């Protein structure tokens, strides 16, 4: 031997001392409460409440507003015979081309 | 963003003042609460971003990454508490402090509004990761892995710093809004070519790009479980976010300078999938799968079309979740048998059924299985690449075939077959491990249910 | 499977294995029982014709020619018993085989569901633990100084002893475990 | 006589057709005995460890450890730049890259020429 | 599904096949009769007997183990051990 | 895996750089600590600075 | 139904042929339709009536947000950040509205194809022309702007198109 | 438990090195044969028959 | 004759599944009941023109009651 080294320790099994162990801590009470807080907070709170919050987030992307505006524009344009989509985004009168 | 930044800086003293047996409980509970608070950033506008103040802003691209980071912190806490049972109280608190500092730096990086602050923070993320790897790694190669990771990132990113200060001197501002509104075309000159190279190469090394990726297998194999989870889930997404941010000022030079990177990305995607086909180590297989997916993201960003950006963002989120779940499963297998060899342990389906179910789900999400967000992102990228050119479909099909091949090869080798006779220390799966897998997999399916939240600003 | 192999196969063993393989492939060719009986009698007639030969070189040459003829004339799809390695029912129940070490990790309630079985299991475990030292002593006493020259194991030479290395052979899972 | 069987790498030669299987030197018998002795010694060691009742865990396999180490961590120290390795590396690493570059560049040049000449069917192409 | 085998059933079936063998005299055939020492057979006859037993019971006996079965009782014991029959 | 990832991608960027830095480090640090030698070096530097810089 | 506008979402008048049986055999389809109406339609109608009665007791309203027009990028001066911001926001809103217009036209096309069925190639030629015109205009507007599109890029593209048209007209007149 | 002497090493160039390598891999000296030293990184790992 | 079937411990997997179901349904069921009650009684808003001189709020610009809240 070249050192005064400890031998490699044996692997410790949590089920030996605590057959109904959740694998969080060696202490049974702390292990049980760690399982309880993780499950409750994570699953219940985060998953369920965040999912319903995201589901019912207000339509700030203006999808339905854009649909209503498009409906009004289509109705007005096809009622008056105008093209449904104007070929230019900006006004050629307001655009000044070089000579 | 202060309502999310300050709770992390309060996580730090809480962890350092908590009892010796309550550190994990307190950290997990309050990390979950912070994630729930950060879920409120997903309410974005369709016109512009959320400008909180002069320093921080949130966008449709920044919000999913912030939510992913905040959700990822407690999972890393669970895995770390798995593998650090015998550590001393001070060292446990130091590990939790490193994780908290990494999360804080990542949040500030994603919310930063200037390119220089973004650079400072995304370089500051190196120190906690390097310390974690080189201090709590298991094998000898952790030191070499840390050196490779550090020097690859820094050699990539220093020219980015020089180019950023040059751009500020030239134009007047590094603010993202100003450089977006006041953008001017980048003429075809050698100086512009080298500026483009500096920025793109920094973020490509961060991606990583094929040929500049060996640090990724070295670090991911040799890092502890928390380091492996954070490195693949989030730290690989800094390059993609940066490239999606800086490409505003690099046009139209990107049309001419993207060919070598596109060829590298496609061919290296094929090559890394082939490498996955012949891997004797599970963590290495997962690492090279990560490289292939990030190469696909690089292709999407380089082709740079509105359909490619949405696919890139969706694929980044999906890959983060999937790679984190795969690393967790491999870590449980390793803790069972104390070795990373793939063929050492077999029959884990007849020895551990629920873990076999988790493996099946993770491998199904790893390959593009509809209607998962993985498939959504991959399909958008494939469509954009098809519009770009019509042989990219050949390359993408080859990659998909090899991806399915190696994913199912890993699943069959680890789970199916007959159990190894001499391995009799495989105890039943823990409630902690099962909860970890469930919390990895359920958000992915919920994001599949609601997909517009991870498609970025181009949606 | 249960018998330790030798260093080599003798000429008699080689010719007997060739005979059995040829008969099996002939039965594969000759589907009907009477036709198979006729041609199997002819095959054994050939073997009996060449049974008596004093020249071992000529016998080896005949064996080589017979092996080449068999390889040319073999059935591409020979009949295989369902449980044989090539069979359609091979390794079907390997997923249902669970070991006793996996059995002992049960919860106390699960163990209490089978009270009588686990008492006998504990008796078997005590019997195993009370014999290992004698087994290893017997194994190390009877081995040659150079090392084991074959995979055969000795039996129990004493009234109160068990054959060395018996636990897994005795407690291997049943062929139809579930 | 009967047509001969030609073994290949993907269809190996059966043992019963191997010419060396019927020409046994006395040294071949002692070589087989030595192989059997090695196998028996390894089997004895493994069986002792396997049937030990006080053992809990995995019987570490030195052969498996050597295989895993040689496959990954032992490649570079034993690599030398030779003409064969240099040519193979250059080919397999660079040739595909330039091949794909040429293919994609040619396709995009043809497409751009068609666009400029205005004879490419791009109607209804709204998404890109 | 199939009814379980028993030691008596296995012994009866193997003796049935052996008595149906022509080269064996049924009267002098017992469960301990050696095929070559006191029945007067040879290697090919033993191989044919093993093949007949394989056809009878629907499973294959490997050549390494088949050569050592020189007794009807040995065949019964081998079949019972392989089929996990204890009664 | 072997030829590209473990051999040539290692040789080109990270291994060659480390080798060059190690060689240069050995060359720079291989000094015998002789005042005569590095004062003659100072003299050469002075001459070069005087002549080649104007 | 009054939920949508019949002009925006046209439907041709529905001509259902009258039943003219030619056999004494009972109609299983008629019998099953009567059973379905008795067992499902009446309960769901009663439930919906109860729900709508509950709704009418707490009737409240929501409005459609109105945006006024602002000066556009053509009027904005160079590097005038506030005017550029306003013009860019207005341009993005107009882009969203145009996308929804294209969506409406596509829905019309799909509905007409399904309704006509086996005679779609002839009876849907009217909706195909409108879709062709709308797609052409939308492509000319926002065809190749890229991921970082902006009102400035759209204006530059329009200027290029106008210059090309002027050059073509001059060449034709020459 | 494996020592540094039980790991694969460089290509064996002398009969003593080849004998040591054969002993290391639990093989006979006559049956041990390394891959040709072409610089491909095999080292002293034995070349076993290409069967399955 | 009934033979003992050797199986891996399923108690822990059953316990995890039961706990996960219980904690998901602990808040899922009240949320579902609340959503159903809101939809049945406090129905969605009806689109109306803005009265002249009236300035609504953003929640008054949104439709679903939960989104407005
Ligand atoms: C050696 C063989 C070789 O040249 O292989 C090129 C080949 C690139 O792929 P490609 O498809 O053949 O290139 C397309 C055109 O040939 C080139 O494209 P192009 O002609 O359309 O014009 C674009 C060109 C414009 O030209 C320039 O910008 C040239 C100016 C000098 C640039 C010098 C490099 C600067 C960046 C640092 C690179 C560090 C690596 O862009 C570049 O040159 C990009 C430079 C960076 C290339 C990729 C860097 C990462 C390599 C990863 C593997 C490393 C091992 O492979 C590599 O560059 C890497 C392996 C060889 C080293
Ligand atoms: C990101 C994705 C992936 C990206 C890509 C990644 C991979 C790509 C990057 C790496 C590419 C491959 C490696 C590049 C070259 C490295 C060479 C090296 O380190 O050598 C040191 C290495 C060690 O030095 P040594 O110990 O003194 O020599 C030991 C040899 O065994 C002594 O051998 P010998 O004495 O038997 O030599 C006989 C023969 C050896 O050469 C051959 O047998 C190959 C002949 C064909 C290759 C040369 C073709 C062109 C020749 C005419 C050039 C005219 C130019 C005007 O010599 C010659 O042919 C004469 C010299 C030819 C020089 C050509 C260039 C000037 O020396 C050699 O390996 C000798 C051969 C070197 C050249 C091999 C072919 C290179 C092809 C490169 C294409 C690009
Ligand atoms: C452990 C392993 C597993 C882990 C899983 C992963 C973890 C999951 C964590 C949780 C994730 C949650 C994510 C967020 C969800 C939030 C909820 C949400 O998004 O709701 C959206 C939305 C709800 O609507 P909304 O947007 O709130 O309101 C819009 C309307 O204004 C509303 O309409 P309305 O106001 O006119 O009336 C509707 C009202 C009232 O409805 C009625 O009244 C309907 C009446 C029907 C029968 C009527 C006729 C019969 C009458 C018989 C009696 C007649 C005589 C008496 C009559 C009365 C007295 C006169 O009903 C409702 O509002 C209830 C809707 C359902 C609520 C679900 C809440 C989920 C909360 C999240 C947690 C869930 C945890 C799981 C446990 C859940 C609980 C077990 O839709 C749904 O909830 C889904 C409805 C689906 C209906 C059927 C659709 C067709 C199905 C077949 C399709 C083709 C085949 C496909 C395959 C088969 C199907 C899969
Ligand atoms: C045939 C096969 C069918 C199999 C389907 C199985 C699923 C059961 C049926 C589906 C359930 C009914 C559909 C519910 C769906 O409509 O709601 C979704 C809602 O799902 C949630 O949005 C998913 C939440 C995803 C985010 C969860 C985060 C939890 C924490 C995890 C953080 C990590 C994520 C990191 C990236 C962000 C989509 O929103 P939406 O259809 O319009 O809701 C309508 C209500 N409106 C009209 C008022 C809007
Ligand atoms: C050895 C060969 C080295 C080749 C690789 C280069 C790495 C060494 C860097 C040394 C500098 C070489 C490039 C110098 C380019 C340069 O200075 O000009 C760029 C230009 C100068 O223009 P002006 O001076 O203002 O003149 C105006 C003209 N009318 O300034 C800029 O645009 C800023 C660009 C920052 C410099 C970028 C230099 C690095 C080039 C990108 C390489 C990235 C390497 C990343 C490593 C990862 C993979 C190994
Ligand atoms: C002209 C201007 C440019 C001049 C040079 C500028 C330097 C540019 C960047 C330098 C890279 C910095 C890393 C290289 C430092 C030298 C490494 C070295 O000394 O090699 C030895 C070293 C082992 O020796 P020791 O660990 O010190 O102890 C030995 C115990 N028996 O070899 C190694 O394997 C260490 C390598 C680990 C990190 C290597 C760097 C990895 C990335 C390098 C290139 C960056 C890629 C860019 C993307
Ligand atoms: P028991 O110990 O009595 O066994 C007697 C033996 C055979 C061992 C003798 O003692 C013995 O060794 N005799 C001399 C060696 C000898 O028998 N040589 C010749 C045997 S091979 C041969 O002559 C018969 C081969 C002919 C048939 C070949 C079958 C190939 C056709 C198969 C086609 C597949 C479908 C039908």
């Amino acid at each position: 031997i070249r050192l005064q080294e400890d031998p490699d320790p044996e692997d410790e099994n949590l089920y030996e001392k605590n057959p109904d162990s959740h694998g969080y801590d060696k202490d049974p009470i702390v292990d049980l409460w760690n399982m309880r807080v993780v499950f409750f907070f994570g699953f219940s709170i985060v998953l369920v409440l965040g999912s319903t919050f995201v589901a019912y987030l207000p339509d700030y992307r203006m999808q339905e507003w854009a649909r209503r505006e498009a409906e009004r524009l289509v109705k007005y344009r096809e009622a008056n015979g105008l093209p449904l989509m104007e070929s230019n985004c900006f006004d050629p009168n307001k655009i000044q081309l070089p000579e | 963003m202060l309502k999310i930044i300050i709770p992390t800086t309060m996580l730090l003293p809480m962890t350092w003042m908590s009892k010796h047996n309550m550190i994990w409980i307190n950290a997990t509970v309050h990390s979950l609460l912070i994630s729930l608070i950060s879920l409120s950033l997903l309410n974005q506008l369709g016109e512009n971003s959320l400008n909180f103040s002069l320093t921080f802003f949130s966008d449709s691209l920044s919000a999913p990454l912030l939510v992913l980071t905040t959700w990822l912190l407690p999972l890393m806490l669970m895995a770390s508490q798995s593998h650090l049972s015998k550590e001393t109280t001070t060292r446990k608190k130091l590990y939790i402090t490193m994780l908290i500092l990494l999360q804080l730096f990542l949040i500030m990086t994603f919310t930063a509004t200037e390119l220089i602050l973004f650079y400072i923070l995304f370089e500051a993320t190196l120190v906690p990761t390097l310390i974690i790897i080189t201090r709590w790694g298991n094998q000898t190669e952790r030191l070499n892995a840390g050196l490779y990771f550090l020097f690859y990132t820094l050699a990539g990113s220093l020219p980015l710093l020089v180019a950023l200060v040059y751009i500020q001197n030239t134009t007047g501002s590094l603010n993202f809004l100003i450089i977006h509104y006041w953008s001017h075309p980048l003429s075809n000159s050698w100086s512009n070519i080298f500026m483009w190279l500096a920025c793109i190469m920094a973020f490509m090394v961060k991606m990583p790009l094929y040929g500049l990726h060996l640090w990724l297998p070295k670090a991911h194999v040799e890092a502890p479980i928390a380091g492996s989870m954070v490195l693949a889930a989030v730290l690989l997404k800094l390059g993609g976010y940066g490239m999606m941010r800086i490409t505003t000022i690099l046009n139209p030079l990107t049309n001419y300078m993207a060919y070598p990177f596109l060829m590298l990305s496609m061919w290296g995607m094929i090559m890394t999938s082939s490498i996955c086909l012949r891997q004797t180590d599970l963590k290495s297989l997962i690492a090279y799968s990560s490289v292939s997916h990030m190469a696909l993201v690089i292709v999407a960003i380089m082709i740079q079309t509105p359909w490619s950006f949405m696919g890139a963002t969706a694929l980044m989120i999906a890959h983060g979740l999937t790679s984190s779940m795969l690393f967790c499963l491999a870590n449980t297998n390793y803790e069972r048998v104390h070795s990373r060899t793939m063929i050492l342990a077999r029959g884990l389906q007849t020895l551990l059924p629920l873990m076999a179910t988790w493996w099946l789900v993770a491998s199904l999400t790893n390959l593009a299985l509809p209607p998962s967000i993985n498939l959504i992102g991959e399909l958008f990228i494939i469509t954009a690449s098809f519009s770009w050119s019509n042989i990219t479909i050949i390359l993408m099909g080859m990659n998909m075939m090899i991806t399915a091949l190696y994913s199912l090869y890993m699943l069959i080798t680890t789970q199916r077959g007959k159990y190894t006779h001499h391995i009799n220390n495989i105890k039943p799966s823990f409630t902690r491990e099962n909860a970890l897998m469930a919390l990895h997999i359920l958000p992915l399916l919920l994001l599949t249910l609601n997909p517009k939240m991870i498609l970025g600003p181009l949606y | 499977a249960f018998s330790a192999p030798a260093a080599y196969l003798t000429h008699q063993q080689k010719v007997l294995r060739l005979y059995k393989r040829a008969l099996r492939h002939l039965e594969s060719w000759c589907v009907h029982r009477d036709k198979y009986r006729y041609f199997a009698c002819l095959m054994r007639a050939r073997f009996d014709e060449h049974k008596n030969e004093k020249d071992m070189v000529k016998a080896t040459q005949l064996l080589r020619q017979a092996e080449e003829e068999f390889w040319y004339g073999q059935h591409p799809q020979p009949y295989i018993f369902p449980e044989s390695p090539g069979g359609t029912s091979y390794e079907r129940y390997e997923c249902y085989k669970v070991p006793e070490w996996c059995l002992d990790d049960w919860h106390p309630s699960e163990k209490a569901m089978y009270p009588d079985y686990f008492a006998k299991r504990e008796q078997w475990k005590r019997l195993r633990r009370e014999s290992w030292e004698r087994e290893v002593k017997q194994l190390q006493e009877e081995t040659p100084p150079g090392g084991p020259r074959t995979e055969a194991l000795p039996p129990a030479r004493k009234e109160g002893d068990l054959p060395p290395l018996w636990w897994h052979i005795v407690t291997r899972p049943r062929e139809r475990p579930m | 006589s009967f047509p001969k069987y030609k073994p290949s790498r993907l269809a190996t030669l059966p043992a019963t057709l191997d010419p060396a299987e019927y020409d046994i030197s006395p040294e071949t018998r002692k070589a087989q005995a030595e192989r059997l002795a090695i196998r028996s010694r390894l089997k004895r060691e493994y069986l002792l460890q396997y049937n030990d009742p006080n053992r809990l865990g995995v019987i570490e396999d030195p052969a498996l450890i050597r295989w895993t180490y040689a496959r990954s961590a032992n490649i570079y120290p034993n690599f030398r730049p030779t003409p064969k390795t240099s040519l193979l590396g250059a080919l397999f690493g660079i040739g595909p890259l330039f091949f794909w570059y040429y293919v994609f560049k040619t396709d995009r040049d043809k497409k751009e020429k068609l666009i400029q000449e205005g004879k490419l069917d791009q109607t209804f192409n709204i998404s890109y | 599904d199939a009814p379980p085998l028993t030691l008596e059933a296995i012994k009866d079936r193997v003796l049935y096949v052996l008595k149906l063998y022509d080269k064996i005299d049924p009267e002098k055939l017992s469960v301990n009769s050696h095929f070559m020492k006191d029945l007067g057979l040879d290697s090919l006859d033993q191989v044919e007997i093993i093949m007949a037993m394989e056809d009878e019971f629907g499973f294959e006996i490997p050549d390494i183990d088949a050569e050592k079965l020189m007794c009807p009782q040995e065949i019964v014991d081998y079949i019972a051990d392989k089929k996990d029959v204890y009664e | 895996s072997s030829l590209l990832d473990l051999i040539w991608l290692e040789t080109i960027l990270p291994k060659t750089t480390s080798f060059i830095q190690m060689k240069m480090s050995i060359m720079v640090s291989n000094q015998k600590g002789l005042i005569k030698l590095y004062f003659l070096s100072f003299l050469i530097t002075i001459m070069i600075s005087m002549t080649l810089f104007n | 139904p009054d939920s949508w506008d019949k002009d925006v979402y046209p439907e041709p008048p529905r001509r259902t042929p009258a039943p003219a049986p030619q056999t004494s055999l009972p109609n299983p389809v008629t019998y099953l339709t009567k059973i379905f109406d008795l067992l499902v339609d009446r309960p769901v109608t009663l439930a919906r009536e109860f729900i709508e009665q509950q709704h009418a007791k707490n009737r409240y309203y929501y409005y459609h947000r109105e945006f006024r027009r602002v000066p556009d990028i053509t009027e904005c001066e160079e590097k005038d950040i506030l005017c550029m911001f306003e013009a860019e926001m207005q341009w993005r809103r107009d882009y969203k509205v145009d996308q929804e217009i294209v969506n409406i036209i596509q829905e019309r096309l799909k509905a007409c194809q399904q309704r006509e069925g086996e005679s779609y190639r002839q009876n849907c030629a009217k909706e195909l022309e409108q879709f062709t015109q709308v797609s052409k205009a939308f492509q000319d507007r926002y065809s190749d702007l890229g991921a970082h599109y902006s009102a400035r890029k759209c204006l530059a593209k329009q200027k290029q198109r106008m210059l090309a048209e002027r050059k073509a007209a001059k060449e034709a007149a020459a | 438990h494996v020592t540094k002497d039980m790991f694969p090493g460089p290509y064996p160039k002398t009969p003593e090195e080849r004998a040591a390598a054969a002993k290391k891999y639990n093989m006979r000296v006559e049956d041990y044969e390394p891959y040709p030293d072409d610089g491909m990184g095999y080292g002293d790992y034995p070349k076993l028959p290409d069967r399955s | 004759k009934r033979l003992f079937i050797i199986k891996p411990s399923g108690f822990y997997d059953r316990r995890f599944l039961k706990l996960m179901r219980f904690y998901i349904l602990l808040t899922g069921i009240p949320v579902a009941i609340g959503i159903t009650l809101v939809n049945v009684f406090i129905g969605e808003a009806e689109l109306a023109d803005i009265p002249e001189g009236y300035v609504p709020e953003h929640w008054e610009y949104f439709k679903h009651p939960i989104s407005r809240w």
